């Protein structure tokens, strides 16, 4: 019946740590502080409304409480509950909703050195799985580089070609009424300078489009590393956030006894 | 390409218009006319020469490294500068303009991309966007050519000067009666021996009087009349200006000579000012002639919103190229809300969940908003999440602006390339990142679909929302104190819904407290017709605030165009060239969040940027250092091109710049990674090897230093030059100052070029301890901090100034010996300042030490700073202590930290020596000015929490959201008093030291 004993009661948590209690959460969930101010009566609800998390202070005046100056709650515990089943609409018809959720302050369910024991592993494979997610995040921006860099190679190679194959088609109108000219002057020694040299651009042309595929085949093997290195970090990303949790809900369990075994464990 | 350096000759294949191709060996560093020539010489040696005209009519093109087909109209250019793919040149005949295709290649050298890449662009904002701002470049360049030479002068050559005449009394006493001694220098002979010529003058004198006390005192003897001494004067003021001996600074405005920066710090350290008398005829010859040539680019039914009568609906159709685990996850969804800003205008709505083998939709999503109520700057920000307690995550994300630069509605189907999720960010959604779609490919797109309401709609004008505000409004002294109350507090305060509806009923008597706009505008119901339309009517008339107000409307909680509109023009009519070019930093990051790329501010940056060359020199690096960033480097780019297309001359030299900065990172980078398994002694040996090439050497020698263009880099010294002995092994560089004078300022200008770790977090720092240490100054605290020169020029890459005569602690303890069992001697420190300051000038070094020291405590603290230890804290051989390497701030990583602890080695130099430290009066003395200097950043906390959420969008990882500033809130205390807040600061400052506070 105390407000000391409210489920939605959090005491001096900041308002940082309720934006992360809050967050993607539905509407009319609710907690209850201690104003930032940290001065004894002050109090501030939060509550989420339109995706956002509205702020109300708790005024206090003479041993009673409310929204507004006429103050007609003798509790700040009956001031939630009656709000529990109202609307807000009472108060502010923009809101009208009502607290619908609140967010308990225990959920999860040995010596104080085991659940110190348990805290120093479970904060290991958070701290060597970071190692492992930092490690794939430079191999993936490592891979991102070197593509990006191989596409405007191969991009250069396009270019390359289309001037060498212009080439091609401009020897052979300009060679063709001399090819036939020569031809029928019975000169073959000129014919075969001129085929001797368009042999060797059509030579050169193939060695470049040999270079141009095998970078394309040397990219698209590296493009489909790029997807797998990518897989893997989101399979990562969720068990890190998960260890995560459990590594500092266990800080705070053990930090009601145990403020100088965190000290040397870590 | 994947060559470093072509060999001393090379074989270049040249292909002929004829259709042969000729294998020419060619000089490396043959010019392209020596090419041409004797490729058309070798020619007639190939079949079909007949077909081939005189070499004058051809040019040549080939493909870049950077994949452009590239005309080489500059023929004078040198095969090896030509950043070839491939050894090989087309011949063929020139066609347009020469001077744009020439000049559009330098402009792609600097600013890291081919502009022709511009061109080629689907997207009509990108093609509106580089015509319309011409027109800042022409009244800019206009603007610098009227009233010639000395309009010119004043933009290349800009008066380095503080932003009011006024000194501070604290400067002001050291004056002799108010004035203050400069000597006077003159070439005189051909060799170049100096005169010099001592005056003492009124402090506040401008050049012009400065001028007529040196002729008047050369005159001294010659008995002139009157009159006849006047002539002198007038002609040695229109014929003569004054230089500051060793740099490139010159005083070319007539500013009291006491707040020219380079003389109030002369003042302030009491030196001594040398000035060169130079003939302003001889500083106009060196401002060459520069022309804005218009580009070749220059050239060549709807309802309203407010009469859609539904709600907003969107379409998810499917998305592609998704990279998950099919077999680790369970299904993926699409995320979406509606966005002002930071703050959702509705609740979110979510696609059904599905399999990851099969990202396919195809759904309608409503959303509690009526199309009418959208405000003008709404957003769509969505992304693909992933599920597996329950616990998601983001795979990918992609905003959209509901409005586009023209002022309609999306309508229609529209694919989107999704960004990768930044490194560290948890959240479903990143509201903050930049609209618009990855131009990587195989990235993964989502596809979706807008309602067309049978016509292209678009949003009303202002007539009509001025209309609707006077129908919807048809529809004291307790009060004046929460005004005032609530102005007080500082911008990421927590405002409840009683304060926020109690502003927005008073909004008409807000209007007498005018900084009360950012509380107000927070309070208005965005997601509402009625509210906006009215906002609208009060900030068309609102009285302008000071310009580190109107800062924080720029940041990424104020997107509505008619506030940073109000914001934009509360800068450029109230905020000075100077404190401009100190907030540049941040003035560049917001325009990340804008939503167009034609907006008030880009076009309020790029014009005093083409107008202060000493502004748009840092415009061009800030920009430029960022330009690998792909979810800007289309902004960037477009806005570099523009200024680079009207900067004048001085592109010439940044290109220089440049060249040499990329010639460090080639070299670095070869070190690094090519040469790895190496050690120092056997690097320094290959270093000098590479710096001993004559192309190397070009480069590096004789251009202007990024940190400061006022400096000049003439020639290296390569026997200073080393690589450093730190993991990162960067390079100390050391160059000779080639000023006539140098003699008079310094002879060694000395930087480190460091690439591998990320810079601007110390940008940041260092410029927000310039911040600190100029309001401390101002207030009558002399605690001299030393805000090195830091630029990032890159990706991981830039520039830190070295300070002369200064070492690390380490380095000085190491100097003395050892007392205890392997324990350096605390009294090493001390007795190393003795040894540099013996005598009278003793109490000095200490009170310097001591003063400095002080800065640095409270500094650090406030900010979060990496933990110090004795190879990041440097003092003078002056005394003067000071920090290096500010990797984090903010409490980065994984309880209030104090990060910089005096140990006992500093207690006694603030002691003097004693033993009872903590007790001394010294030591009492140094508590008074840390305490004085932490309130005194309190009182001016709003304008560094507006520095750091102007940041957010940057990138950097120590601040991602508004939450990561809280840290600066809590070191503060700002929801406390003053007093509980000076409390709070000895309690942390007493557990640190374990006593004492």
């Amino acid at each position: 019946m105390s407000l000391q004993d409210a489920e939605w009661y959090w005491g001096d948590i900041s308002r940082e740590e309720v934006n992360e209690k809050l967050r993607d959460t539905a509407d009319g969930t609710f907690l209850v502080r201690d104003a930032s101010t940290k001065m004894h009566g002050d109090y501030t609800l939060t509550l989420r409304k339109g995706g956002n998390n509205k702020l109300i202070k708790i005024f206090h005046r003479d041993g009673k409480y409310g929204f507004s100056d006429p103050l007609t709650f003798s509790s700040v515990v009956e001031l939630i509950n009656h709000y529990r089943n109202e609307s807000l609409a009472q108060y502010n018809p923009k809101l009208d909703v009502k607290l619908l959720y609140p967010v308990s302050k225990y959920q999860q369910d040995d010596n104080i050195e085991a659940v110190g024991k348990k805290l120093h592993e479970y904060n290991t494979q958070f701290q060597e799985k970071s190692r492992e997610y930092d490690r794939l995040y430079e191999e993936y921006t490592r891979t991102s580089q070197e593509i990006q860099m191989k596409r405007t190679a191969i991009e250069a190679f396009n270019e390359t070609i289309k001037i060498f194959e212009e080439q091609c088609q401009t020897q052979e109108r300009y060679s063709k009424e001399y090819i036939e000219k020569f031809k029928r002057e019975g000169n073959e020694k000129e014919i075969q300078r001129i085929m001797h040299n368009y042999d060797k651009l059509k030579s050169r042309i193939s060695e470049i489009i040999d270079s141009r595929r095998r970078l394309e085949e040397d990219l698209k093997k590296q493009a489909a590393e790029y997807r797998e290195i990518d897989k893997r970090m989101n399979s990562i990303k969720p068990d890190l956030i998960q260890l995560r949790k459990t590594r500092d809900q266990y800080l705070m369990w053990l930090t009601q006894k145990g403020v100088r075994q965190k000290k040397l464990n870590e | 390409w994947g060559i470093h350096l072509m060999p001393p000759r090379i074989l270049v294949e040249c292909l002929l218009p004829n259709g042969m191709i000729v294998t020419l060996e060619c000089l490396r560093e043959a010019t392209l006319i020596t090419i041409k020539h004797e490729l058309f010489k070798e020619a007639r040696k190939y079949p079909l020469h007949q077909l081939l005209q005189d070499e004058s009519s051809y040019i040549f093109v080939s493909v870049t490294q950077e994949a452009e087909r590239e005309e080489f109209f500059d023929e004078t250019r040198r095969l090896c500068d030509l950043r070839l793919f491939q050894p090989f040149l087309k011949v063929i005949e020139p066609v347009g303009n020469r001077e744009e295709k020439i000049l559009n290649r330098e402009i792609g050298f600097a600013i890291g991309m081919p502009v022709c890449e511009f061109d080629m662009v689907k997207d009509p904002e990108v093609q509106d966007f580089r015509r319309n701002i011409l027109n800042v470049c022409k009244e800019a360049v206009d603007l610098r050519d009227l009233n010639s030479p000395h309009s010119r002068a004043m933009y290349v050559y800009p008066p380095n000067v503080e932003s009011s005449p006024e000194l501070p009394k604290h400067i002001y006493n050291k004056l002799d009666k108010g004035q203050i001694i400069v000597v006077i220098w003159v070439i005189v002979s051909p060799n170049n021996d100096k005169q010099k010529y001592t005056l003492k003058i009124n402090h506040d004198c401008v050049p012009e009087q400065v001028i007529a006390e040196a002729i008047r005192k050369k005159t001294r003897s010659m008995l002139l009349s009157s009159e006849q001494l006047k002539l002198c004067v007038l002609e040695y003021q229109g014929k003569y200006i004054l230089k500051v001996c060793g740099c490139d600074e010159y005083f070319l405005e007539k500013y009291p000579l006491s707040q020219y920066k380079y003389i109030r710090s002369c003042i302030m350290l009491g030196r001594m000012p040398n000035l060169m008398l130079m003939a302003k005829e001889s500083l106009y010859s060196q401002l060459p002639m520069d022309c804005f040539t218009m580009p070749s680019y220059s050239r060549r039914s709807t309802k309203s919103l407010w009469v859609i009568n539904s709600a907003l609906r969107i379409k998810i159709l499917c998305a592609t190229y998704v990279n998950v685990n099919i077999r680790d996850i369970d299904k993926i969804y699409v995320r979406t809300g509606i966005y002002h800003g930071g703050e959702p205008l509705c609740d979110n709505v979510n696609t059904q969940r599905v399999p990851c083998s099969n990202p396919r939709w195809n759904e309608w999503l409503n959303y509690d908003i009526y199309i009418p109520d959208l405000p003008r700057a709404a957003r769509l920000c969505l992304s693909i999440c992933s599920v597996k307690k329950e616990e998601h995550c983001p795979l990918a994300w992609g905003n959209i602006n509901l409005f586009d630069y023209t002022d309609t509605l999306v309508s229609g189907k529209m694919a989107l390339n999704l960004w990768p999720v930044p490194h560290g960010l948890e959240d479903l959604l990143n509201p903050i990142g930049v609209t618009g779609s990855n131009p990587n490919k195989e990235t993964p797109c989502l596809e979706l679909e807008f309602d067309w309401f049978s016509s292209v709609v678009k949003f009303p004008d202002m007539s009509v929302i001025e209309e609707h505000a006077n129908w919807s409004v048809s529809r004291r002294e307790n009060d004046k104190e929460q005004l005032k109350a609530i102005s007080t507090r500082d911008p990421l305060s927590e405002i409840t819904e009683q304060e926020k509806d109690f502003l927005w009923s008073h909004r008409h008597y807000c209007v007498t407290i005018p900084e009360i706009l950012p509380k107000l505008l927070l309070s208005v119901k965005w997601n509402s017709r009625d509210e906006v339309a009215q906002m609208y009517c009060l900030v068309k008339d609102w009285p302008p605030i000071k310009p580190e107000q109107a800062m924080e409307l720029l940041d990424c909680n104020y997107p509505d165009p008619m506030v940073r509109g109000f914001a934009v023009r509360c800068l450029e009519k109230y905020l000075t060239d100077d404190k401009l070019s100190q907030y540049l930093i941040q003035l560049v990051q917001v325009l990340k969040y804008e939503q167009y790329l034609d907006n008030l501010l880009v076009r309020f940056l790029l014009k005093k940027a083409l107008t202060n060359q000493r502004i748009g020199h840092f415009f061009f690096w800030h920009l430029k250092s960022e330009m690998h960033n792909k979810t800007v480097s289309q902004r960037f780019g477009l806005l570099l091109e523009s200024y680079c297309r009207a900067c004048g001359m001085y592109l010439k030299h940044l290109n220089r710049q440049v060249e040499a900065m990329e010639k460090l990172i080639n070299l670095t980078d070869i070190l690094k990674q090519e040469k790895k398994d190496e050690t120092q002694k056997v690097q320094m040996k290959f270093l000098v090897e590479q710096m001993r090439r004559p192309d190397f050497m070009d480069a590096l020698q004789g251009f202007l230093s990024p940190l400061n263009p006022a400096h000049q880099l003439g020639n290296l010294r390569l026997e200073e030059c080393r690589i450093m002995s730190s993991a990162k092994r960067p390079l100390w560089l050391n160059w000779e100052n080639p000023d006539i004078m140098s003699e008079l300022l310094f002879q060694n200008n000395e930087i480190i070029f460091k690439n591998g770790d990320d810079l601007r977090q110390d940008m940041l720092t260092l410029q927000i301890i310039r911040i600190m240490e100029n309001i401390w100054q101002n207030q009558g605290l002399d605690l001299r901090m030393l805000p090195y020169g830091c630029l990032s020029i890159g990706d991981c890459v830039g520039l830190i100034e070295v300070v002369r005569n200064s070492h690390t602690i380490m380095q000085i303890q190491c100097k003395g010996g050892l007392k205890g069992a392997l324990q350096f001697n605390s009294h090493t420190l001390h007795q190393w300042l003795k040894d540099k300051n013996k005598g009278e000038i003793y109490d000095a070094a200490i009170d310097l030490f001591t003063r400095s020291c002080a800065g640095y405590c409270v500094a650090t603290f406030i900010l979060g700073i990496g933990d110090r230890h004795n190879s990041n804290i440097m003092v003078k051989d002056d005394g003067q202590l000071f920090h290096i390497d500010f990797g984090h701030f903010l409490d980065h990583k994984k309880r209030e930290r104090v990060p910089f602890v005096l140990t006992q080695d500093f207690l006694i130099v603030i002691s003097k020596g004693a033993q009872e430290c903590t007790k001394t009066r010294e030591f009492e003395r140094f508590q008074e000015m840390c305490y004085k200097a932490y309130l005194a950043i309190r009182q001016h906390a709003n304008l560094f929490i507006n520095l750091f959420s102007m940041m957010l969008g940057s990138g950097m990882p120590e601040l991602q959201s508004f939450d990561d500033i809280a840290y600066i809130r809590k070191t503060l205390a700002l929801d406390k008093t003053e007093q509980e807040a000076l409390e709070y600061f000895m309690k942390q400052m007493n557990d640190a030291h374990h006593g004492g506070w």
